[PDB]
């Protein structure tokens, strides 16, 4: 989960994760340095009385600054596209779960073997039990089995929700009619905290999602115990 | 098949329409349809701006392809001189 | 293409109306006869109330609220089905 | 039917200082009112019925 | 006064009566949807009408009777006359693009095929190839109207583009005919959709080409038009060419390949 | 002669004051809906109410700074007055057009307000994506009243981009070719084009959205074998090619801003200004599906629309550029107005390379609907559009009006709204990143820190505009007259005096060809 | 474009003119000063000659002003061009703006 | 002296360090004694 005056991104429980948050350290050290430099050549300009006031030939200075940002374009687009792909590879997944929004909950389905679904409702700020956070607890939360390749299937059974996980770098739209797959592997076990991310209405702000990741035999009792 | 009876401007222009119209078959452009151009623009030879005023605008591409047009107000009287490249231009009031 | 036909030297009012009578409306008239002609009701199908048809998510401005705006009785089923 | 533009053209160019759009006559006049009252009536009736609109009715 | 060759536009009440006209429509469609009414919508649409009828009324008093369209000018609507198309190119193609988006990816609840399952589309060789037909020879008699005008033949500039809006009133009786006789409708999923949201602004558009030819025809009676000057003739024509090239993409796209 | 003078208008002056007063006036408005978001968020828990209330807030707020603000002032505003005195023009092709696209915005806006004044208000942002937007989750008038005031402002918009693309092409002095024109006048037909090109496929989608909502039809409803996602491309078609419509027009005020309080007589590097513009307004139409990252896109598709949106920096870098060797050597004059567009220059740049992040549909996952998206439009919006527009505005004051504005009360103005606006919206890449989703009314408590700030810095922006209504108070109250303004060879707009009269090129210039 | 040498020669032609105009006086020295850097002695001299052919004493002051001007930063260019030029200011009469007291504030 | 708004399409003066001899003097009219200095510049400048 995010905490207190925290600055960038949540630390990666997934592999696909750790590799954006690299991605994002090169892509912000180009960002500074040319925001950085931009500001130091305004200043620059603007701190000599010494002036030149004619017409000044552009042809040679325009091929410098067209050939050095496609290269720092290339430089940025060769690992974004590449974690891109790997993002879309083939993994095989040993367990498929389904959520469907709804306003305002999350619902989920594991019926690979049986036919196991609940609901998943924010715990209201009155009722948290104390240390739990506010707005982020759920009643039932989604267990899953950790260290293991797991699809998801995202849908709405009303308007568009956003089904969201930013520590394990999952964002995928739950669009009625349309069954949206994303993959997720946490490499470790612990409690992982999303939000609704596309406006759905009155209580948008207030239908988050928990993923409680476990050993996997933990997870088939509580499976059964679900049904 | 063929016959008449569909007016021709010369029969039915009227108003600006028709006063550009006559104006152009004889070969004149008293509403700056055209480009003038350019005289040597020596002092001599200055490039002659008419006006129905005693003072227009010019504009001056100083050498073919400038982006950059030089703009100033002439005035009735002395020739006067591009602020940026001194050709000369002279009002020909009327 | 140079299509079929041939003429030109000036394309003109003569021409243009050359193709006119002779080639447009000939053709109006061929496909007017061809129409008139494969008129005559169809067989209204077996009505199905599949859901994807006669949707109804606000009642229409006009009418009972129930019937599309040039509905004809005898080939556009209601919800329910063909009517009266 | 005859050529009568040139008599058009004496109409509206007669230096009356009327604007284009009452430069034919008392017509003219009527048809603008007739128009203009309609929009500015239309106008308000419209903000009555944002009024109306606006509050929920039982 | 001037020494430039364009035309200073008197002060005019059209702009606001237009735009308060556009308020009455909006307005007056939200009251007839929503609080079962249609009074709002009849005052805006007449005096649409209204402000319509008087601005362009204004601009044959500014052109015709006055003098003020000068080359320059003409020019200048020339330009304007094909922005204005191209906007409405733009404007069908977001139809085409609904069309196509949904006819390609077929979903599970039309069947997952295309036409759904239960819609039985019209037969394109029948009427809607006589309304191709017949829109296509609309676009050569409008071109021989154009050639008599600009020859000086007042009798076949007249003949001719009576036969071109005969031709267009012709399409919109037989566009008219087919819509009652569809066993399918607008609420027949997206099918019905896509048909008549798209051929339905076609046709308002055949309308309201066949209304700015009739008014042509008019001027034309009342020898407006000289063979070199007429503009408002070839505005018009340009714009019926783009009403028949966009029936000749609905044609292929919904009737033809839709089917 | 006042209703003559101010409802009949077919003059290009009067029209773009028309403008610029209403744009002013919507201004206000966008303001107080900005400062009720942000009351809502400046500390946990809820103000107002859930977040319906909240999003018809937001939603407001959107569509009001957009299309009530920015683009009257840019286009209609400064377009009209400054298009056709820049070109030597005697006004606008279709004087009278023109008019009817200034006085289709109050109704605009009347529809808009209705929108939110009816039912529960339209909270659907400014996006109106269905199923929210349809007639079952947002049943009744309001979505509606909010499609028709689109309609309205697209109208506008589309008529006013045919008059500015016949007016620059067809009214130009005979010898002057399009590359001797002024940069803020391409500026304005490309945008112009993008216009043009643009709104009839917005129209066409929520013409769609009406007709799922009201007569049955389903393009968005998949029971009818519609596609929700068929909207979002046929908005976003629109709504790419729109940003840059909101940012060219300042670009164009910006080269000459820069180019006049350097002290040069042109522009560093003309053509490559031009052709960035052209390249920018091109590469704006292929680029839409980085809205769309997230919807379920095939990974090809999702490469291509990385790459093609990152190209979009390499013409817009040449302009960056091109200002910079445009102040080098320059006599800078440290006018308030060259404030404005030095800090134009920096604080876009920072928000053009936020948006290059954006662009990599990897990282994007995880930022998209946050916050780290609304960091990025209010740099390139609040700190690009809105600067260019108070550069504008207090640059070309005395040429409408006149008056001069006082240069102090000016610098503190600028002064205010820069840390205003930096405080309000640096913050907001942290929340971003860290997870904090768009068009919450409330976020959970570990985010408190950096909305807390983000909050107290909208209320320094609302300090800065309460200032600016009594700095052009001031200036009226004064009536100091202007007497000479330097560069005038260069400057053409300025040449007939402060305020030019009514009608100007009466007599058109004289350009001979040689 | 040319070597230094051809530039500073071309600009002393020009001023050196001798029918030279107050037109062309003006348009050379505001031209002159657009260029990246301070005209060398010889130039300022046969501008100063020209500002005494037409009768201008004012102008031959703010021509020196303009060489401070241009110098910027580099605080010793003015003393050094007024040392090149001492002969010609004596030979002429023109009091620098510091003697006139024209570089206070 | 006295610039005037109805002067805006004329020469005017300015103080600006890259435009150092501005398209008029700042003073137009002479008097008397201005006059003889004027005349009086015509001659040596050393007598100034
Ligand atoms: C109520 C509406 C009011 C309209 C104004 C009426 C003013 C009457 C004043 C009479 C004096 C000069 O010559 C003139 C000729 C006028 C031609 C009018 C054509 C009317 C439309 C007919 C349409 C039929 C099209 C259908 C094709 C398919 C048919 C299917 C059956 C002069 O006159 C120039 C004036 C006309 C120029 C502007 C015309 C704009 C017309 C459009 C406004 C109306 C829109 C209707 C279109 C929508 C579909 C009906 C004198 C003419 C008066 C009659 C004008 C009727 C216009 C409608
Ligand atoms: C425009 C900076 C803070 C930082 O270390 O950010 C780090 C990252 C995330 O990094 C990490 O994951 C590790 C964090 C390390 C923690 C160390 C503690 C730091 C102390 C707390 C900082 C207080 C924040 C101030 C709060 C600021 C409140 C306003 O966050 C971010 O990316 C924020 C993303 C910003 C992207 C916009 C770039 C604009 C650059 C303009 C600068 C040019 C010249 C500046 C000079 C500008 C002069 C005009
Ligand atoms: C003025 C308005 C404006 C402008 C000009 C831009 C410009 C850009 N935008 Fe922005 N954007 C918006 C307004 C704007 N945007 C808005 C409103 C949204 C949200 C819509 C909504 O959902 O409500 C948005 C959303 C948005 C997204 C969607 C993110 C998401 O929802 O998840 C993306 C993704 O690619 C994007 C990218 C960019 C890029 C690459 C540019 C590029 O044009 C920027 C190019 C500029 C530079 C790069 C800086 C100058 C360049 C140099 C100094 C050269 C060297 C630089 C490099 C080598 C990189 N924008
Ligand atoms: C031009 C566009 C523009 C501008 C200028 C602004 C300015 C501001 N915006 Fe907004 N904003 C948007 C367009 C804009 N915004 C959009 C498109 C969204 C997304 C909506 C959605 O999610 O659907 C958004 C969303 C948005 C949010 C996110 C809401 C959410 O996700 O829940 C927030 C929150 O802080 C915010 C705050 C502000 C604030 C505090 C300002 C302040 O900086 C405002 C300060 C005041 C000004 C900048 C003055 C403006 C007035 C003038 C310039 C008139 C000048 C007068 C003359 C020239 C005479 N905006
Ligand atoms: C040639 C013959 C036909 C000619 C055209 C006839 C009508 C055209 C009217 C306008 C067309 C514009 C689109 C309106 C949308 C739907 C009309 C589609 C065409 C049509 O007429 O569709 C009819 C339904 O009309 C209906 O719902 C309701 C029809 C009336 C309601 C119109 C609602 C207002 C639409 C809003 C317009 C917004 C425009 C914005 C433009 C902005 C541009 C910048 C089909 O009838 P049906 O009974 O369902 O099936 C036949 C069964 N036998
Ligand atoms: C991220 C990409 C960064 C690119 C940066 C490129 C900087 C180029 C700088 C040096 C050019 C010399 C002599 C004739 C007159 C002078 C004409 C050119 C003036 C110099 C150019 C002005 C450059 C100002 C800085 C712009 C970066
Ligand atoms: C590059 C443009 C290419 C356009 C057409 C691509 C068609 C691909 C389908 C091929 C046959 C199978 C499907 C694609 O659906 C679809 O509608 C595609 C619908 C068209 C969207 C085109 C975007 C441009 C719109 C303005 C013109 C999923
Ligand atoms: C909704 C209801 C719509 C109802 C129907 C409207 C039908 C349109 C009628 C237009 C009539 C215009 C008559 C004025 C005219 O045609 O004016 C001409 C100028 O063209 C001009 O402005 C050309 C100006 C007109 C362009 C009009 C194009 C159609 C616009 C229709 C609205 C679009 C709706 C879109 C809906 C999605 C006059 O110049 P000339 O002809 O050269 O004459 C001069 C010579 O006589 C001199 O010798
Ligand atoms: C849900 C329902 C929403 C409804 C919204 C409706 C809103 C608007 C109400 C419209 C009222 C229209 C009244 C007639 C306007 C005629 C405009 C016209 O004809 O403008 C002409 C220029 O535009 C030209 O040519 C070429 C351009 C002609 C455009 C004609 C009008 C188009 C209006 C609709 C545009 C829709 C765009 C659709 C595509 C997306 C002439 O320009 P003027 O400056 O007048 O004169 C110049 C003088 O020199 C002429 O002698
Ligand atoms: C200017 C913006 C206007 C927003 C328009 C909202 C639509 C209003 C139409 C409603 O009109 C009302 O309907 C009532 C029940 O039928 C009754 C009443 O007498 C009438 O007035
Ligand atoms: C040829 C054209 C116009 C030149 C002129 O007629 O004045 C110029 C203007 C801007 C130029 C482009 C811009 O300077 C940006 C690019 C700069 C690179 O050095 C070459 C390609 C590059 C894409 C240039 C190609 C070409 O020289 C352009 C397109
Ligand atoms: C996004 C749009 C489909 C919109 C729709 O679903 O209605 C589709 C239609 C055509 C597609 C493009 C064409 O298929 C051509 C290219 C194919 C490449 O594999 C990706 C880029 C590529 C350029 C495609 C991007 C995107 O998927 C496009 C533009
Ligand atoms: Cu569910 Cu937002
Ligand atoms: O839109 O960026
Ligand atoms: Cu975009
Ligand atoms: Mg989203
Ligand atoms: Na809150
Ligand atoms: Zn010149």
């Amino acid at each position: 989960m995010a905490y207190p005056m925290q600055l960038g991104f949540q630390d990666a429980t997934s592999p696909i994760m750790e590799e954006l948050l690299h991605f994002h350290d090169h892509t912000l050290m180009i960002v500074f340095l040319i925001s950085s430099l931009v500001l130091y050549i305004i200043s620059l300009m603007l701190t000599t009385k010494l002036t030149h006031t004619s017409t000044m030939d552009a042809q040679e200075v325009e091929t410098i600054w067209t050939i050095l940002p496609a290269i720092i374009l290339i430089l940025i687009a060769l690992p974004s596209l590449r974690i891109l792909y790997m993002m879309d590879e083939i993994n095989n997944p040993s367990l498929t779960v389904k959520t469907m929004g709804h306003q305002w909950y999350w619902s989920y389905e594991y019926t690979d073997y049986e036919d196991l679904s609940f609901d998943s409702y924010m715990i209201p700020t009155s009722e948290l039990k104390p240390g739990e956070l506010r707005l982020l607890e759920v009643d039932n939360r989604v267990v899953l089995p950790m260290e293991m390749t797991i699809r998801m299937l995202v849908s709405s059974e009303d308007v568009l929700h956003s089904w969201a996980v930013p520590s394990l770098g999952l964002k995928t739209d739950a669009i009625p009619g349309r069954l949206n797959q994303t993959t997720l592997m946490s490499s470790r076990p612990g409690l992982y905290y999303g939000q609704c991310s596309e406006i759905c209405g009155s209580n948008h702000s207030f239908m988050p999602i928990v993923l409680e990741l476990v050993p996997l035999k933990y997870f088939e009792k509580w499976s059964a115990s679900m049904l | 098949a063929s016959g008449g009876g569909v007016p021709t401007d010369e029969e039915q222009a009227t108003g600006l329409e028709r006063e550009v119209m006559l104006a152009a078959r004889k070969g004149q452009d008293p509403y700056n349809i055209l480009a003038p151009k350019a005289t040597s623009g020596t002092k001599e030879d200055p490039n002659l701006v008419p006006s129905i005023t005693n003072k227009r605008i010019v504009g001056c591409i100083c050498e073919e392809d400038n982006s950059t047009v030089i703009w100033f107000w002439l005035h009735k009287g002395e020739a006067q001189r591009c602020p940026s490249c001194g050709t000369h231009y002279k009002l020909v009031p009327h | 293409a140079s299509a079929a036909k041939g003429d030109h030297g000036g394309t003109g009012a003569r021409t243009w109306r050359f193709l006119t009578f002779g080639l447009a409306l000939p053709s109006v008239a061929l496909c007017t006869l061809n129409s008139w002609l494969h008129s005559g009701h169809r067989e209204r199908p077996a009505f199905i109330p599949y859901h994807h048809l006669r949707i109804r998510t606000k009642p229409f401005s006009w009418g009972d609220g129930n019937h599309t705006f040039f509905h004809n009785p005898r080939v556009n089923p209601l919800p329910t089905g063909y009517e009266k | 039917f005859e050529n009568r533009v040139a008599e058009k053209q004496k109409l509206f160019q007669e230096d009356n200082g009327l604007p284009v759009h009452l430069k034919g006559g008392a017509t003219d006049n009527i048809l603008y009112r007739v128009t203009m009252t309609l929009c500015l009536g239309g106008t308000l009736y419209s903000l009555y019925c944002l009024g109306w609109a606006s509050f929920p009715h039982k | 006064h001037q020494t430039h060759a364009y035309h200073m536009v008197n002060p005019s009440p059209w702009p606001l009566t237009g735009a308060l006209s556009a308020l009455l429509m909006t307005s007056g469609l939200t009251m007839w949807f929503h609080f079962n009414s249609m009074t709002l919508l009849m005052i805006g649409l007449t005096t649409n009408m209204l402000t319509m009828y008087q601005w362009w009324r204004d601009v044959i008093r500014e052109s015709t009777f006055q003098g003020h369209h000068t080359p320059a000018v003409q020019k200048g609507l020339r330009y304007g006359m094909i922005l204005f198309i191209i906007s409405e190119v733009l404007f069908f193609t977001g139809f085409f693009w609904a069309f196509y988006h949904s006819s390609l990816a077929p979903t599970p609840e039309l069947g997952g095929c295309w036409p759904p399952t239960g819609i039985h589309p019209l037969n394109p060789l029948e009427v809607p190839l006589l309304n191709t037909s017949v829109l296509l020879a609309s676009g050569v008699s409008i071109t021989w109207a154009h050639h008599s005008l600009m020859e000086g033949d007042r009798k076949h500039m007249l003949q001719a583009l009576f036969i071109t809006i005969t031709l267009g009133v012709y399409f919109t009786l037989l566009q008219a005919s087919e819509y009652y006789e569809a066993p399918f409708t607008i609420s027949d999923g997206v099918y019905g959709s896509t048909f008549f949201v798209a051929t339905g602004f076609h046709g308002l558009h055949v309308i309201i080409g066949s209304t700015f030819l009739i008014v042509c025809f008019f001027r034309q009676l009342k020898f407006h038009f000289t063979s070199n000057h007429h503009f408002g003739f070839e505005a018009a024509a340009w714009y019926w060419h783009f009403v028949d090239v966009v029936w000749l993409f609905l044609y292929v796209s919904i009737y033809w390949w839709g089917s | 002669m006042f209703i003559n003078r101010w409802l009949f208008s077919t003059n290009h002056k009067d029209i773009g004051t028309l403008y610029l007063l209403f744009g002013a006036w919507a201004g206000m408005v966008g303001t107080a809906l900005s400062l009720l978001i942000r009351a809502e968020l400046g500390q946990p828990g809820t103000l107002l109410g859930d977040d319906q209330i909240y999003n018809v807030v937001v939603t407001a707020h959107a569509f009001v700074m957009i299309f009530f603000m920015v683009m009257p002032i840019m286009i209609g505003g400064f377009g009209n007055w400054l298009v056709p005195l820049m070109i030597g023009a005697p006004d606008m092709a279709f004087p009278r057009m023109n008019n009817m696209s200034f006085w289709l915005l109050p109704p605009s806006f009347l529809l808009l307000l209705a929108s939110s004044m009816v039912e529960a208000g339209a909270g659907t942002g400014w996006t109106v994506y269905p199923p929210l937007a349809g007639n079952l989750a947002h049943a009744g008038a309001s979505v509606d009243l909010t499609i028709f005031s689109l309609h309205l402002a697209g109208v506008s918009s589309i008529l006013g981009a045919i008059n500015f693309i016949t007016t620059i092409i067809n009214m130009k002095p005979p010898a002057m070719s399009q590359y001797q024109t002024p940069l803020f006048v391409w500026s304005v037909m490309i945008t112009a084009v993008l216009l043009l090109l643009s709104l009839p496929v917005l129209a066409a989608g929520i013409t769609m959205l009406l007709t799922d909502r009201n007569l049955n039809t389903t393009f968005f409803d998949p029971a009818g074998g519609g596609d929700p996602i068929l909207y979002q491309h046929l908005f976003w078609f629109f709504g790419h090619p729109e940003v840059y419509i909101l940012i060219l027009p300042g670009f164009g005020m910006i080269s000459h801003i820069v180019t006049y309080y350097s002290g040069k007589k042109e522009p560093f590097g003309y053509m490559g200004m031009v052709w960035a513009m052209m390249s920018i307004g091109f590469l704006g139409f292929i680029v839409w599906a980085h809205h769309m990252f997230t919807v379920g896109m095939d990974v090809d598709t999702r490469a291509y629309f990385t790459s093609a949106t990152m190209i979009i920096a390499i013409p817009t870098g040449v302009k960056v550029f091109s200002w910079l060797a445009t102040l080098h050597g320059g006599n800078i004059k440290w006018s308030p107005a060259m404030m404005w567009a030095l800090g134009f220059i920096f604080l876009f740049t920072v928000g053009g390379l936020t948006g290059i992040v954006l662009a990599n549909s990897s990282l994007d996952i995880v930022l998209h609907d946050t916050y780290y998206v609304v960091a990025h439009f209010h740099y390139v919006l609040s700190m690009g559009a809105v600067f260019a527009i108070m550069g504008g505005f207090v640059h070309w004051f005395p040429l409408f009006s006149g008056y001069t504005l006082n240069d102090t009360w000016a610098k503190i103005h600028f002064a205010i709204m820069f840390v205003g606006v930096n405080m309000t919206f640096f913050p907001q890449h942290f929340l971003g990143l860290s997870g904090m989703p768009r068009r919450y009314s409330d976020y959970p408590d570990a985010y408190t820190m950096w909305n807390t700030i983000s909050s107290m810095g909208s209320f320094i922006s609302l300090t800065a505009v309460m200032l600016m209504v009594f700095i052009i108070w001031e200036a009226f109250a004064s009536k100091r007259e202007v007497l000479t303004v330097d560069l005038t060879t260069t400057n053409l707009e300025w040449l007939n005096g402060c305020p030019p009269p009514y009608h100007t090129f009466e007599e058109p210039t004289y350009v001979n060809l040689k | 474009h040319e070597t230094d040498e051809e530039f500073d020669a071309r600009w002393v032609t020009y001023f050196n003119k001798p029918d030279i105009d107050a037109w062309e006086l003006r348009k050379g020295m505001n031209t002159l000063v657009g260029y990246d850097l301070v005209p060398e002695p010889k130039i300022i001299d046969a501008a100063l000659r020209a500002c005494r052919r037409l009768n201008d004493f004012a102008s031959a002051v703010r021509i020196l002003e303009v060489v401070k001007d241009k110098a910027g930063p580099h605080k010793e260019i003015y003393p050094y061009v007024i040392q090149e030029l001492r002969p010609t200011l004596n030979e002429l009469g023109i009091s620098t703006p510091e003697e006139l007291g024209l570089d206070k504030v | 002296s006295v610039v005037k708004s109805e002067d805006y399409a004329l020469p005017s003066y300015v103080d600006r360090r890259d435009y150092p001899l501005p398209d008029v003097a700042h003073v137009k009219n002479l008097s008397a004694s201005q006059k003889a200095l004027k005349e009086k510049e015509k001659a040596s400048w050393s007598s100034l």
